[PDB]
């Protein structure tokens, strides 16, 4: 089960 | 960071975004936090991304060291050592829900902001209930229910449905709900609504908008594969 | 780490390596090997892993600050952050040169032991020499010189032409040849007669020797192939 | 140009 990614930006 | 300009610390944080080195991104953006100025929707993904990729890393160690730790439970250096990530970990969680909570939350007046920070808040004390295991599990996982509630109610009156902070938002409350809250159903109900919802209003969106919303709706419907 | 028992010092490098939480791994084999007994092979390749990771990480960092710094100069926030990144650099380099001069080296008797920490040596100067640009660059260059040559010198009268640790130390000074030294056609000669002189040893080895052998041999092979 | 990659062990 993913959440966000959220390791770029 | 008290010595450093803010917009030094802003634009070092970047720099090392550019050379994947998270820890110093994350100490950079905790220095232009404790500021005090509010962050604009850019710094506010600098501070998000930096301290996602630190504990990203910590969960990560946590769960290979738990998994040993598992298997040995059937000398106390890989308890020692689970605890010394586990606490590290703690710490970190501890760190980022003391920004929000001096002061970006209550100093976030637009949906945008205050939306962003509340859903970190609940994602951080995810993190916090993913190791939690004493009298308080059950108050840390009320903690992050509450603060992903609140941002939801928010993002439903006031963010489109295609939103891409409000569609991660229910995603990770997704995933919260069916690995934290124990409500698979809960959870495969919330990511499907989400996702039609958001089919039904591509059609408002210009290109890129659209690039940037079905991606994430992609990651909702990888999880319902994964669920169902 | 004094307070700590050399064997769960060393039981935690290997948890640490499995969570691949490397800074962590460092610091167990530097508390180690401050316990002051001489390291057996299995921990020698453990404090070798360990730092490798640590300063390939930094050194890919200065890599990338390098570069923008030099596309900038065609405010002083670039700069002021690669020095700083290169200034933690030098501080590992320094801690393990630190290690072997007190007081593994002198304390390698075996020629295992004495050839693999002199290569470290020549490595970790090789790793200052490559951020050097001062008065000492060409003193920091000598010094890596000196602890290969020292090395290959042990290497071929003590160890067969198909050992590992004499083609990953002839490897790693043709490397230092080529990218430091500003001598290619040394770096060339030195890997194509390691390469020739191990493929004529390898019908003495087992299998699974063989497979080890030749896997760095092919490591030579690609940089003839990039050199050539 | 590739040094030992040393990394696993
Ligand atoms: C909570 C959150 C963080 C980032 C985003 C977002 O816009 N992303 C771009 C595309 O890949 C995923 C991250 C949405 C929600
Ligand atoms: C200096 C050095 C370090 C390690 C080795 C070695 O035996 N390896 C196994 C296979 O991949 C490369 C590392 C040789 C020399
Ligand atoms: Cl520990
Ligand atoms: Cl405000
Ligand atoms: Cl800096
Ligand atoms: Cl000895
Ligand atoms: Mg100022
Ligand atoms: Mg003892």
């Amino acid at each position: 089960a993913g959440s966000i990614p959220g390791r770029r930006s | 960071m008290g010595s450093m300009e803010r917009a030094s610390l802003i634009q070092k944080a970047k720099l090392a975004e550019q050379a994947e080195r998270y820890e110093d991104m994350a100490a950079f953006m905790k220095g232009a936090v404790e500021k005090g100025e509010e962050l604009s929707c850019e710094e506010r993904n600098l501070l998000s991304v930096a301290y996602k990729n630190v504990v990203g890393g910590q969960r990560a160690a946590w769960r290979v060291l738990s998994s040993i730790e598992q298997k040995s439970n059937e000398g106390p250096e890989v308890r020692e050592y689970r605890e010394k990530v586990e606490t590290e970990l703690q710490g970190v969680c501890d760190t980022v829900l003391g920004l929000l909570d001096s002061h970006l939350i209550k100093e976030a007046g637009d949906a945008e902001s205050r939306v962003f920070y509340l859903k970190m808040k609940g994602d951080y004390y995810r993190y916090l209930a993913e190791v939690a295991t004493g009298d308080d599990k059950k108050r840390i996982i009320d903690s992050a229910r509450s603060a992903y509630q609140e941002a939801m109610d928010i993002s439903k009156k006031e963010m489109p449905p295609t939103n891409p902070i409000r569609l991660g938002l229910a995603l990770n409350f997704s995933v919260f709900h069916y690995e934290i809250a124990n409500s698979p159903e809960e959870a495969i109900s919330l990511a499907k609504t989400t996702f039609d919802e958001a089919m039904a209003d591509l059609h408002t969106l210009s290109e890129d908008s659209y690039k940037d919303s079905t991606l994430i709706m992609q990651l909702l419907r990888d999880n319902l594969t994964l669920w169902t």
